[PDB]
Formats: C-alpha cells, structure tokens, sequence
C-alpha cells in the first residue's frame, strides 16, 4: 500500500526501466559461454528456483516477484561468473522478505529451506548438496543491495490487473487465469522493459483470447500507446513456445555445466 | 565462490564514508536508531554541513531496511531527504547521509519556555509546513506513528533558510487517545492528533498534555482535565476500544465538568474566537474519524487571515537560537 501511486516519481520507473539495446550489450559478456537460447532458459530455470523457495517459506506472491526482480536487475547488468545464482536466489528471497514487512526470516529456516528445495524439487540440476552457509548469504545481501542502489520498493502487475478487471465486471471468469499469465512473464525480461500496468493489459488481452471473450470496444476505450502492449502480447506468445520446446528436467544440468565459473583469488 | 576481479574492481571504486566525509567527533546526537554526525566533505566541493547516521546494530536490519527502501523513494521539500547510503563491507554498518538541521522544534519551544524566567507568522508556517510533510506522506500510505517537536527539524542558514523537515528518531504527551484505549492499527488520524498538541505547544510553549501495555490513566486523566470527559454523542465507537471498560471502572465524567479547551486556551492567553482556535479544536477532536484530514486543515481559513505563512519560517530575521552542541 505504500508508494502505490507513486510509479511515475519512484526509482523502479526513473531507473529501473531499462533500454533493451542497452540490455542485450551487456549480455554479449555471457552469450560467448552461451547461446541466446540457453541464456533464456536460465532465466526460466532460476525463476522457478526462487518460485520454489518462496513456497518453502510460505511467502506471498508479491514478495517472490519482487525477489525475482532483484535477480533480474542484478544479472541483467553484472555476469553469470560474479556472484553465483544459487546463492543470489535465496539472497533476493532473503532482502524482499524484509522490504515487503513480513519479517526477517530465521537463519536456519532460509538455509534449511535452500538446501531442502534444491534436494527434492531440483535433484536433475544440482547434484552436490547447496554448499553456502549463512554468512555467504549476508555477505551476497551487501553486494545485491549496493548494485541495486538502495531500490527497493518494486511495483508489480498484480495490482493494476486486479483494477482493470473490476473495472470490466469479469473478476471471477478472467482473474486466474489473467493473473497466471502475469505469473509467466516474469520467466522473460518483460518487467525490465515496460511498467507494470502495461504487462497487465497485455495479460489480460491474452486470458479474453484464450477464453474467448470480447473486449474490444474496453480496450480501445483505454488511453494507451496500443503498439507498445502488442509487443507484449507477442512476447508473452513467444513464451508459450518456447515453453512447449524446453524440457527443464533434460538440459539444465548440461546449460549449468556451460554457465562462466567464478574466477577464484591467486 | 565470488569472482575475484568482480570483488577488486568494486573495492576499488567503492567510496568509503570516512574517506567522504569529516566526521570525527562531531556526535550531534545518540538514540535507538544508532549514532549521527555533523559532517564536511573532505574533498572540498561543497562547505554545507551534512547529517550523517550510523544505524544501531550490524548488516540490513529490519529497521534498517526499512528506512532505506522508504526513503529511497520519497522527495517532498518538508520532508527529510536521503542524499547517499554507504554499506562499510569490513564492520557491516550502513551510514545514511542526510542535509543538516540545525535546529528543531524541541529546542526551539524549550528556548522561548527558557526565555519566560513566540511570533505567530512563525507559528504559521510552522504548522502549514509540517502539515504540508505529513500530506504528502499520507498520500502515499507513509504513517509517521511518533510525531513531536524532536522530529520536526529546521533548516538553518543556507538555500533552505527556515524550512521546517520532517524526520523521524518513553513520554505519551503526543499519543491519540485510542492508542491509550488500546487501538491495534496506527492511523492517519493518529499523525493528526499529534500536529494539534505540537500546535498547541507552538502557541502556549507548554505541553498541552503534559505528565509523567497500551493503557495509561495518569495520562488519560490530563487529555480529559484540559479537554473534557468525551459525550456518547461525541465518540460513539468508544465503546468499541478494547479499554472501555477500565475506563468506566477507572474515571467519572463528573470529575471534568468544568473542562474545556477553551477554557484551557483562555488560561494561556489565546481567544476561543480566532480563526487559530478553531483549527486546533478541529485537530484535537477526541473521536478520530471526527478529526479533519492534513488536505483539509491546509485548506482552513486561518491560513488565508493576516499574516500569511511563508517558507523561510524565521521571515529573513537574525535567528536566535544556538546550534547544536557535540556529544
Ligand atoms: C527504522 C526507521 C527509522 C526512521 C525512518 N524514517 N522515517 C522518516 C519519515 C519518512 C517518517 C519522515 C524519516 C526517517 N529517518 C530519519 O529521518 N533519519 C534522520 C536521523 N535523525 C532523525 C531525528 O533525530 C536525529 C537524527 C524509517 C525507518
């Protein structure tokens, strides 16, 4: 609730929107070690790490996204090689659990619940049991908080999605679904790119799609730069497909072998 | 497993507060939330003397996660203004910098309390700034919960010449009476209260509820001597506070029969007629959804009457008061 109609003044919008020329440059660093499609599904595989944890820990939806965020801006300017993502994953766990007012998450139940998740959900991958211990992951909150640069409070598509659908009358046919597809786009760079109302919009016109649902006459009504939600849509599209030709279970072990390791000190 | 050229080349150009910044014993003040210092840039590029606070523990607290993702993002002329935050990697403090007040509202009453053994141009502005912060921050779903003098500070010489600046740091002189009747929820309404004592303060220089679990009945027994004991009429709801019954058991609205705030004002030589009384019978309403918001007591008459409140609160005067002593 607080700073919830502030996106146009915040640091999420100022900053944190990023150019995505200026985004794929940076990213030339870790596409010599891998391909463009295997970067995305690393994307996708520590998304669905952080989605793990955040269950574990019986945390709220909104404090996973802005976990996932954190990840997200983290990596999208600094290396693979740098810090290493199994112990950033439950770091940004760690830092939005405090930023959303939930609470400081006990030392054991966050180390417990890293080591437990990756043991029975992501055996396939992670071979070797998770190695780090507490103090790795308050050394790694430093690090994460000093890149970030003290941007904390992340806004999220959930809440403009709940607006629009009320405002449309059709909360209990589109809502699930809707809200499922804005679950999706965070698997993709979409939440770096555009402002969340905008990924809300574009999940929506998905979810009337999908369930058959006229909406035109609402969505013209809107005042929008409709191209730009179009380049959503197909993003979300995309998705889907890529989705449906990647088999998580069968590659991640051979793509994280492919991941640049940390150079260690002489 | 960390990459060593990534560790170096941050380390490297990392800037470190003490070698910013001049701080050494300059300790403006001590508390809960940690150490804060009247700072200099060391490399001379700037002569404005800079607040600098060391938070109390070690690592991102709880606390301190807090005030750094809020204050991150808020930027309002009467409110407090973070410039940089400093994580020292070795000891694992954070130091947060901040403009300087010289002054605050706590030394500036205790001075005019002082001088007895207040301009009302000054009190003004005074009240239509500090309204004016905490307006802002309500918009944004931003509660202060700890409203007095200490926390609203003044700006000394300098671009901000008088400009007031909300801040924020076991005395219950400022608490709304549902909080004292147990209320489990801060509110807006709670800030507005708290404006109306320290309005109250500004015009008389006293603590108009001065004294010394939620409960506390010396402290409700001062609310009802200067304000009266509530009619049903008045707060219906009251009856709904989880201390409503050790309230009855406790007090007897025969005992304030003959209290009032005009009558209290009057003591302390203010009109119940001015456009001044009016506005703080507004604010100190017993009933917190009887209580005008911070939007509206802006709007109220009183700022609009003669004089007109203005942005440098000390209007161009030579300012009285000392600068803060080193601890
Ligand atoms: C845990 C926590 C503590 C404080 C804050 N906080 N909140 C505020 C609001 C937005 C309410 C005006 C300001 C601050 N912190 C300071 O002003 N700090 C400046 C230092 N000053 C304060 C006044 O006393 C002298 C030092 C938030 C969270």
């Amino acid at each position: 609730k607080a700073m919830a109609g502030n996106f146009w003044q915040s640091s999420h919008y100022l900053q944190w929107i990023l150019d995505k020329q200026d985004l794929l440059k940076e990213r030339q660093k870790d596409l010599k070690f891998l391909s463009e499609e295997e970067y995305w599904k690393l994307q996708i595989f520590f998304t669905n790490v952080i989605q793990a944890l955040g269950e574990h820990l019986k945390l709220r939806q909104q404090v996973i996204a802005t976990a996932t965020v954190y990840f997200k801006r983290f990596y999208a300017r600094y290396s693979l090689k740098s810090i290493d993502p199994v112990l950033m994953a439950p770091t940004c766990v760690f830092l939005a659990s405090k930023v959303e007012e939930f609470g400081v998450v006990s030392n054991t139940r966050l180390i417990a619940a890293a080591t437990s998740v990756l043991k029975t959900r992501f055996s396939y991958a992670f071979p070797k049991e998770f190695p780090y211990r507490m103090n790795h992951i308050l050394e790694c909150e430093f690090y994460l908080l000093e890149l970030m640069d003290c941007c904390l409070i992340v806004y999220h598509p959930y809440r403009p999605l709940l607006q629009y659908v009320q405002d449309m009358g059709q909360e209990d046919m589109l809502l699930p679904l809707a809200w499922r597809i804005v679950n999706d786009t965070y698997r993709t760079d979409l939440c770096l790119l555009y402002p969340p109302f905008m990924i809300a919009l574009a999940c929506l016109h998905v979810a009337c799609v999908v369930q058959q649902k006229d909406a035109r006459q609402w969505f013209a009504e809107l005042s929008v730069d409709m191209e730009k939600i179009l380049e959503i849509i197909r993003v979300i599209l995309k998705l889907y497909e890529q989705w449906k030709n990647f088999d998580e279970r069968k590659e991640m072990a051979t793509i994280l072998s492919k991941m640049p390791k940390p150079k260690p000190p002489p | 497993k960390m990459d060593y050229d990534f560790k170096v080349k941050l380390s490297s150009e990392r800037e470190r507060v003490e070698d910013l910044f001049e701080y050494e014993g300059c300790k403006v003040g001590r508390g809960t939330y940690g150490h804060v210092y009247k700072a200099k840039r060391k490399d001379g590029k700037d002569d404005k003397d800079y607040a600098l606070k060391q938070i109390e523990g070690t690592g991102i607290s709880m606390s301190a996660c807090r005030e750094i993702a809020l204050l991150r993002e808020l930027k309002h002329p009467n409110v407090i203004s973070l410039q940089k935050v400093f994580l020292s990697h070795a000891d694992r403090k954070v130091w947060l910098l901040f403009d300087y007040a010289e002054h605050d509202l706590w030394h500036i009453i205790k001075f005019h309390r002082a001088s007895k053994a207040l301009p009302r141009g000054m009190v003004k502005s005074l009240l239509y700034q500090i309204l004016d912060g905490i307006h802002y921050l309500h918009a944004n779903w931003v509660l202060h919960r700890d409203l007095k003098p200490a926390n609203i500070l003044v700006m000394g010489e300098g671009p901000e010449r008088g400009r007031v600046k909300i801040a924020d740091m076991v005395t219950f002189w400022y608490r709304a009476p549902e909080l004292l009747l147990g209320a489990r929820h801060y509110t807006k309404a709670i800030d507005i209260w708290a404006i109306g004592c320290i309005f109250a303060e500004l015009l008389t220089s006293e603590p108009i509820f001065h004294c010394r679990n939620p409960y506390h009945h010396d402290q409700l027994d001062r609310i009802f001597n200067v304000m009266g004991f509530p009619a049903d009429k008045d707060w219906e709801d009251i009856k709904k506070m989880p201390e409503h019954s050790t309230l009855m058991k406790d007090f007897r609205r025969n005992t304030y029969t003959n209290c009032s705030l005009i009558k209290y004002m009057e003591k302390h030589k203010v009109k119940p007629d001015s456009k001044a009384f009016h506005l703080l019978q507004k604010l100190l309403t017993m009933d917190p959804i009887k209580r005008i918001t911070s939007e509206q007591a802006m709007q109220d008459p009183y700022f609009l009457e003669d004089p007109l409140p203005t942005s440098d609160v000390f209007a161009g005067c030579q300012i009285p008061y000392p600068k803060r002593e080193f601890l």
